[PDB]
Order: structure tokens, then C-alpha cells, then sequence
RNA sequence: CGGGGGGAACCUGGGGAACUGAAACAUCUCAGUACCCAGAGGAGAGGAAAGAGAAAUCGACUCCCUGAGUAGCGGCGAGCG
RNA sequence: GUGGUUCGUGGAGCCAUGGGGGAAUCUGGGCGGACCACCGCCUAAGGCUAAGUACUCCGGGUGACCGAUAGCGCACCAGU
RNA sequence: CCGCAAGGGGUUGUGGCGUGCCUAUUGAAGCAUGAGCCGGCGACUCACGGUCGUGGGCGAGCUUAAGCCGUUGAGGCGGAGGCGUAGGGAAACCGAGUCCGAACAGGGCGCAAAGUCCGCGGCCGUGGACCCGAAACCGG
RNA sequence: GAGCUGGGGCUAGGAGUGAAAAGCUAACCGAGCCCGGAGAUAGCUGGUUCUCCCCGAAAUGACUUUAGGGUCAGCCUCAGG
RNA sequence: AGGUGGAGCCUGGGAGUGAGGGCGCGAGCGAUAACGUCCGCGUCCGAGCGCGGGAACAACCGAGACCGCCAGCUAAGGCCC
RNA sequence: GGGGGAUGACCCCAGGCGGUAGGGGAGCGUUCCCGAUGCCGAUGAAGGCCGACCCGCGAGGCGGCUGGAGGUAAGGGAAGU
RNA sequence: CUUGCCCGGUGCCGGAAGGUCAAGGGGAGGGGUGCAAGCCCCGAACCGAAGCCCCGGUGAACGGCGGCCGUAACUAUAACG
RNA sequence: GGACCCGGUGAAAUUGAACUGGCCGUGAAGAUGCGGCCUACCCGUGGCAGGACGAAAAGACCCCGUGGAGCUUUACUGCAGCCUGGUGUUGGCUCUUGGUCGCGGCGCGGCUGGGGGCCUAACCCUCGGAUGGGGGGACAGCGCUUGGCGGGCAGUUUGACUGGGGCGGUCGCCUCCUAAAAGGUAACGGAGGCGCCCAAAGGUCCCCUCAGGCGGGACGGAAAUCCGCCGGAGAGCGCAAGGGUAGAAGGGGGCCUGACUGCGAGGCCUGCAAGCCGAGCAGGGGCGAAAGCCGGGCCUAGUGAACCGGUGGUCCCGUGUGGAAGGGCC
């Protein structure tokens, strides 16, 4: 009543990364920019990341969410010009 | 949960009777009778909290 | 002549005038769960929608 | 949640404007100085607030809503029944 | 003096089942049904309450509608109700 | 220890009983659902009782019922 | 041969382009099965519920069972009930508000848009219930 | 001769008998036959009718004692905004 | 932005298949073997996507079958019989 | 779908129209119940037998021969179609 | 002619002193209502049956009845180890 | 002796229909009927078997229906029978030891338990010649509950995958690769981890700067321990991978537990349920002077519906009212 070796055969699951909302769309307080969750979102768009430059999502509000590292964390403010004075 | 007599072993702890409990997992593994902390009962608030149980 | 799993119907469920039906939240707890707290802030009400057809009806005509 | 047999009590659904109104065709009776309890339409009076309480009237009935009761003020009476 | 033998269907008692549903099947269901037995009648069944329920309210038994697919029974499942 | 009851062992009563103990005659004695106080009901452990509902072998009436492979299978020396 | 005449009938000599017919099938002429031929039987129905749509009678709408009236036999009275008339909640109970709670953060709802009975239908449940099909179990 | 036999009977069919293979039990008993549950259930198999108009399918995904079923989705169609 | 033009979105009733293959391509396995299977991107067939072609051949190249027998241009493919 | 429809219909052009499960709309005959101020037939009910008018159609009408007695509904209803 | 070897498990036969354990007796004690006598339960220390546990006997009772290394063996188990 | 020719009689399964040739090719891959071609008059009777996938029969061999029926054992349960405690119509007489509470003990006391005896009037049997005798006898038959054995029988069951059924494997969840570059996809395709744990890897406030290599000296000759240089961090992080990333999660020390209740705007993935994130609002703390962080961990695995029940809190229900059994809510 066990089981066997010599057979790896493992298949593996599911996951379901993304970049939900892409950059530069109609900014609403949910869920920024995902690969990681416990993440622990920022402040508007994020430009940090292994990569170099960064990254503006025109688009502001409450605020988003990281992924851990990968992307990179928001902080470099960015409200959009569709900001201001109503 | 699981019960396993296994250094696994589920506790709470009262309020100086605040009165009631709170959740909590535990292990033998160190410190056994040993279990202390404060929190707040229905009782006011804070309290303090032995875990034996 | 008809009646309802009068079960469920018993257990989770029942209408609001707005023809919708609802049953407590219903992730864990209430058997294994030393799990957590904030995750307690997690028994109020869910809402499943379509199903919720099967039900009402097969409910249907009291509740 | 449900029980073991049977029991219950009671008690209906009798409310506000519902009377004045409807109960406005209910001065075919006692819809002057208005000693209501139709009569027609429920069973176990009950007074709803929503709306404002008014054709200055006294009930004899069960109880209603805080505003209800308090409109009721506003131009009239309450009377409960058996005893309270 | 009466019986006993009948008799399509219907009647109460005596005894009394699997299929099948539950998408298995042991609980459950079909049901107290189908069948067999006894026996009354032209109808038997039943029938003036150590009843019902709770407004100090109701009152024979029966049957039709309604109560109600409600109160409720349950591997709270199919259903029964 | 079973029954019936909506009750499938249940907080589970009433009535009915398979075995064993085996009370009272009106301040008696069951009952209103474990039990208990108080209230309220009823008076058993014998009997008779038409009428209101069920069923068609029989006779009649009527048919958005049939017409000879339909209707009862069998419209006539058929349960032969 | 022209009882519907200058247009058609019937039969074919040639040539010209052509794989039958049904079920189940990725796919079928079939060599997969179904059927020899003709005539008649023979298969999505009824009831109670519920469910949407529609034809229409009043918006509070609507009727049990029965009482009476009945060539034809003529319907008419019957108001226990039941769905709507707020709902929200395990409940107490409150109530156009309410439950969680001790907090003005959400769930259900308010906001009338109001049905209701019936008729006729596409359906859904109980039904033997689209129609026949077996090996088996159980009673006498 | 545990011989063949006529005539008379006894047992019986979830039960008989059986010098015993599951044999024989009114010509196919691995549990007889008729009537009854009953038109048992039957993801399987077939079978499934007069014309015509309009558009136009899937043969994937998710969970199943579920894999040749079916729930929910995805792709059809009609009514209104 | 939109030349488009006719798909789109929500509510709601009625569904069916819930297992397909064939071809090109990019991958998996496989003896880079099979009209093998296994996932993907487009097409393809769907018992009529019926006709042309490639002899014949769903199916690969072209084609979208309302109907008009004794019209006209072409596609792909052809023009010694 | 849209430009005016008087009830028809007529004109443009847009615009397709191959289609099994399967979805929506429209029509056809079958035996019956109306006889919504309806009745034909011995110089034939009806079925039969045969056909070069009417309809996309499933059917109609109508004329010739047969055969002994019925039944048709101009319109709505029903169903063992 | 001759049926040998094993009762660790199993069936059984015997044992019954000891553990266990049902209904049950039999009381500590708690509980509900109780103005109170009372009036219902839960109740446990100990005594308590076969059975099972434990001791033995049991094979024409079920059943089972070893493995490899070395050694005279000019070569091979073997006489031995 | 049929078969053959005559006269008399005169069936039968199967069959859509048919005037049914060979070829080599083809199609669903073994064709008279489709293509090209070659032989080819119309019919018959006596024959000979090859093809018409000939006839018989909706394969018995196969798998599939969470079909059926028979036998088997340490399959599941249950009954028949059998053993068995207490109880009953199963009455007397005596011999006895045990418990117990009261007043190791003994004396007594109520209590009650074990047991040994002919009898005997039930009961049964007995008979043997009649109803009386005889024998057993409190038995037992036999009734009720207990418990036990119990395939003797009765009823069900004994999964899926499966590039044929079986044997073999294998089914959840975490990562890589496969996925063709958004997301995401089979394969019994590749390889590898998990059904833990840590009370201190918790919360903050305060400090640290890795592996390694080279050069110099104790106990040291791999491999420390210190001292001096070099360093897109290649070390470091409890656990598998992969992302991360020293600025640090990562290494110490200070107090501290929010490893919070009431909630959560608003999103990720999603047919379901789940799964997962999260500012900010309030009560109440902790850490810092404070600007702020704290609703466990660096993450993504450490898993489970709803019912069936336990228990600590409620004081919501409590089936005539007062309550409690019991129930709902946490």
C-alpha cells in the first residue's frame, strides 16, 4: 500500500501571473501590477526594475500594488494631467 | 484540527476573564507550561493572557 | 403537486424581493481552522449567481 | 437553524401612508374622527412610518414603527389593544 | 333454533415482499402497496371523548374542500409529509 | 423490547402492547408532548348506534366514444 | 395516337453527363446494419403542480367544496383560504428601515411601475409518460 | 444381479432428488413453469411521421465509482431595451 | 481615429452535441516511422460546403449552389486525338 | 432594413438565401363539435377509377367512367392526424 | 509392504486460578424544580456470564517440513566441517 | 440406390432492386455498379466449387453498463441454529463461606453475594398390564431480555486512468522546461520538492556590509583563528525549486506581540465554490523624540465541502406560563 519511483512522471499545476491593467489605462484602486501578491502595492506607477528606465500608467488614484521585486514597487508619484481641477 | 500528539499541539488563552479566548497553534517543542500574552475580552480591552489550556 | 430540496432550503439560502437569493459566506471555518483571525472577518454572506437557478426555483413557491 | 416541532406567535404588516390612503377610501366607516382597524386587507394590525401620519385619527391596533407613531403625533392619536 | 358455501368491485382485521428511486448499496423508498388468509355487510370502517388545544376557546364519528405541499421526519440525501 | 404517529433511537410524549414487578375509588386517577411547581381539560381498564363518504355484477340515461386489425379480446351454434 | 389539333401524348436508337435508400457514424456505394412485395395498426400524449411568453377582465386582483336553479336542461349565490399590500433577521424583535457591531464602513432592501385570475402555448417536477427491447429479483 | 421390469404410490422445484458432471426435475432448470409486482430499471440498441421560410452549431475547458454519461462555462436561436 | 456598414451589449424563454478527423505550420512523444497519437495557430468536413479541377478521389487549387435548357466574359485548370 | 404604402400593391438597392442536431415564423390536407340571422344530392352523398386548368408547395378545382346511399361546412373550436 | 519430522499460527479438547468485559445488583456523589415534605434523572467503588486474553495436550485435524560458504574428492555435492 | 429424361403432386430459410465479366488502379484502405482498358451476341438443362465478404445466430473469445445470476474465505452487514449470564408458572429442609456499612480486629448487627445436600407437592418424563406406582426435579423443557460464536444460509460491494483488459504504474498540491515569446493547452513528456514548521526566522527601533582569492602569524601543513589588501552580492535567507534581492528579506542588540477585534473602498484568478490583495475608517495597544511601520513570516506548496457530533462564551429559542432537557448564535 505505497507508492513507486523510477517513473518521475510529475506533471506540475496552474499559476496566473499578469500585468493587469497594462500601462497607461483608466487608473482604478485595484489591483496595480501582479507577480507577486502578498505584494505590497505603491503609489501610482512604478519605473524600478532589473531592467534600467521605468514605467507611467497615465492613469491615478488611491493607489496600486507590487509583485515582491520583479516589476518594481511604485513610488515616483504619477496622478496624470486628468488630475486636476475637475 | 489534525490532532497529532506530534510536538503539534492546538491552544488558546483566557483574559483574566476579559472572559473568553482567541486562536492559536502551538508546539511543546520548547518552553512547555510556559504561554503568556495580553490582548482585550469582550472584557474592555487589553487584559492579560496565560495560553494553558 | 411540488415541494424543494425544502433542504438547502433549509441550510443556505432564501430570497430578496429583488429575485435573488443568498446563503452565509462560506469559506472554512466551522470544523478545521485554527488557521488565522482577519481571515474570521471572512463569514458573512455569498452570492453565486446563475446556479442560482436550480435553487430558487426547485425552491420555488414559499421561501 | 430550524426546530424540533412547531410553537410560533404572531403579529402583521399594517403601516403609514397604506392607511391614510386606501384608508382614505376607508371613510366609508369609521374614517372620520378615525377609529381605524379595517377590516379589509391583512391580519394583525400593524403601522408602518414611511410616509406622514395625517386625517387626525386614533387606532386601535397592535403598535408601529418610531416616526409612525411619532407623524402619528403629528396629527392624532394611538391606541393599542387588549392590554399595554 | 343459527351457521357454515358462494360472490366482478368495494370494507375492515390477521399476516405481509423484493424490484425500482437514493443515478452503488446495507439506513430509506416503492407500502402497509401487490398477494394470501379470515370474516361482517349491503355497505362495512368507525362512533357521545382518561378528546383537542390554549382566545378560560372548542366539543360525536365520518366524508368533501381548506389548513399545507406549510409545522416537521431524515446516510437532513432521494423522498416522505 | 417492538408498533402506530410527521418522529428514522432521538431533549422524544400520548395511545396500543411482547416480558417482570402488580396502585388508588372524587382532596381518586390520566392528560396539555423529558421532568417539576401552579393552572387548565377529562373522567377511562364493557357494549349498541341509522344518516353524511366508497364500489359497479346488475337496469336505465347520456356521449366534441368507437365502427369491424377501433371498442370488452369476444356484435352472436367464442373464453368456443 | 392527336376529346383541351401546326402542340403535345407513349415507346425508345444513339449519345452526353451520372454510385442505390435508410439508422449509427472522423468518414459510407456500400462489403456495416435496416428492409423480399403490397395494403391497414404503429410511437413527444393527459392530469395536478410549477415555469416564462402571450389574449385579455378588474388593480387589491381571484376562486375552492357546496347550497339553490335546472327538453334546452340557464347559471347565479357561496368569502375558510391563497398569491401580491414593506422587508430585514437564527431569533428576540424592529420596521420603509434593518441585521454584524458598538459603529456611522458594508450585506439585504426602500425607491410603488402594482399584480392577479383565466385562456391558449415553448418548458420544468411527480408520474408507465417519446415507443417496443433483455439477462434477473420478489408473491401465489 | 448394487439385474431388467409392470402396476400402485411418497418426496418438489432456493426446494427436491442426485453410486454426484451442477446432473434431472413434462424435450435449452447454474436455481423449474403459469398468472401477479409491472408497461420493473435498461448512460446501451434500434425506431422517431405533411410542406415551407429565416439564421446558423460543437466534437474544447472545469469537477465527477466521472469517463461512449452529465453539471457549469464556451459556441445557437427567438422577445424587448 | 475610423473609412465601414452591419456586427456589438444586457435581460430573459427554448437548445444541442460534453468523444472528430483531414492539411499547412510551430512544438512533444515516436526509429523526426505510420492514413500513429498529443498540444497549439489558420483552414478544412460537417451526410452535402452540393459544382470545377487533379482520370476516377469528402477532402489538396479555384468556388459560395433562390429559380430561368437551346446568351456573354473569365478562375483554377487546359487547348495532336 | 428603409423611402410613401389606400386594404391591396407598386418602385429603388442594400442585401443575402447551400445546410443535419437544433432555435424562431408561416401554411397543408385527416376524422369530429359549431350549423358565430350556414344546409348540397337519385339529372349521385362518399370512396373508387383516369386527366396536357389552380398553387413554390403539402392540396386544390373541374371534366369522363364506377357505386349505392350520405353529409358538406363560408369559421372558429377539438384531437387516438 | 509401509506410513517418519514439526502444535510457533489455526480449528479443536482441556483448564478456569488471574486480566477483561453485557444486561444486572448495589451505594458515595452531583442535578432540575422544590417555601418544604418530596418529586424525576445522570449515577459510580465493588460483586457479576459465556466469550476472548493467558497454560497445556492435540496431525488417517487445517496446514507447513531451510538457506549459502568450506573440505578427501589429481575433476563432482559428498565421510566430515 | 438417387441423381438424368416422362407422367401425377408439389415446400421450404435468405433476399432493397437489379439486364451482375476479367484486368490494373482506386475508395473506408481485399469492389460485377467508380476510372482507364480488353474481351464481350440471346437463352438455357447436366455438373464443378471460387467470388458475390455467401445462408444459420443482433460472437459465446474481447472490452464497456457504478447490468444479472451461481460457488468461495480473516470481504460488509445480518439471520437461522448453538453456547450463555439475570427473569418467570421453578416449592421445602438443612450444611456454609464472601462483601458491606453501622455499633489487620474479633463479638454483633441489617444488608446481600457464592455455594452442598434427599427430599417435592409445578414441571417433564416413566411405565410396566388402570387414572397408581416409578424415575429426574426446580432440571429443565419452555418466555422474556444478555452476550457469543455463526458463509449454514440472505442481501450489497470489490473505482478511474489504460495510446487492447489484467500485472506494472497513477491519482493533491509547490517549481522548471514543454507554452512557439500576453495570458494558457494534452501526452503513462521531461526532472524535482509538500500534507512541515518557526513561540521567535513574530512587531518595530538601533547597528552589520557576503561568499571567495591573495599576502602574513597560534594551538594550525586540506579545511579555521587574526591582521592587511581585491569584490554588478558568485554568498545570505530552516526546508524543493524558481523570482528576489545588501538599499537587504540578509547578520546582532533594545524593548515589544497587532502571530488584533469591528471592517474594509477596490482588484487579481474564476463556469462552482474557493483561492488571493488591499489603502483607508473606529476601539485598543507597541516601536521611535518624531515622519511612520505593526492586522505573523521574502514569497508561490504546509490541503478540504456540508452535514454527524465535544467543549469555553451567549443569556437569542424554550413547544399551558415559572424553569430545565433540548436548540439556535460565537
Amino acid at each position: 500500500a505505497h507508492k513507486k519511483g523510477v517513473g518521475s512522471s510529475k506533471n506540475g499545476r496552474d499559476s496566473n501571473p499578469k500585468y493587469l491593467g497594462v500601462k497607461k489605462f483608466g487608473g482604478e484602486v485595484v489591483k496595480a501590477g501582479n507577480i507577486l501578491v502578498r505584494q505590497r502595492g505603491t503609489k501610482f506607477k512604478a519605473g524600478q526594475g532589473v531592467g534600467m528606465g521605468r514605467d507611467h500608467t497615465l492613469f491615478a488614484l488611491s493607489d496600486g500594488k507590487v509583485v515582491f521585486i520583479n516589476k518594481g514597487k511604485g513610488a515616483r508619484f504619477i496622478s496624470i494631467e486628468a488630475a486636476q481641477t475637475e | 484540527a489534525k490532532d497529532g500528539p506530534r510536538i503539534i499541539v492546538k491552544m488558546e488563552s483566557s483574559a483574566g476573564t476579559g472572559f473568553y479566548y482567541t486562536t492559536t497553534k502551538n508546539r511543546r517543542n520548547t518552553q512547555a507550561k510556559l504561554e503568556l500574552k495580553k490582548y482585550d475580552p469582550v472584557a474592555k480591552k487589553h487584559v492579560v493572557f496565560r495560553e494553558k489550556k | 403537486p411540488k415541494m424543494k430540496t425544502h433542504k438547502m432550503a433549509k441550510r443556505r439560502i432564501k430570497i430578496t424581493g429583488t429575485g435573488k437569493v443568498m446563503a452565509f459566506k462560506s469559506g472554512k471555518r466551522h470544523q478545521n481552522t485554527g488557521k488565522s483571525g482577519d481571515e474570521i472577518r471572512g463569514k458573512g454572506k455569498g452570492f453565486v449567481l446563475a446556479k442560482a437557478e436550480w435553487a430558487r426555483m426547485k425552491l420555488m413557491l414559499p421561501r | 437553524f430550524k426546530r424540533p416541532q412547531k410553537v410560533q406567535e404572531e403579529a402583521a404588516t399594517i403601516d403609514v401612508r397604506e392607511i391614510d390612503e386606501n384608508v382614505t377610501l376607508l371613510a366609508a366607516d369609521d374614517v372620520a374622527e378615525d377609529v381605524r382597524d379595517v377590516a379589509d386587507d391583512a391580519d394583525y394590525v400593524k403601522v408602518l412610518g414611511a410616509g406622514q401620519v395625517r386625517h387626525e385619527l386614533t387606532l386601535i391596533a397592535d403598535d408601529f414603527s418610531e416616526g409612525a407613531r411619532e407623524k402619528v403625533e403629528g396629527a392624532g392619536g394611538s391606541v393599542e389593544l387588549t392590554d399595554l
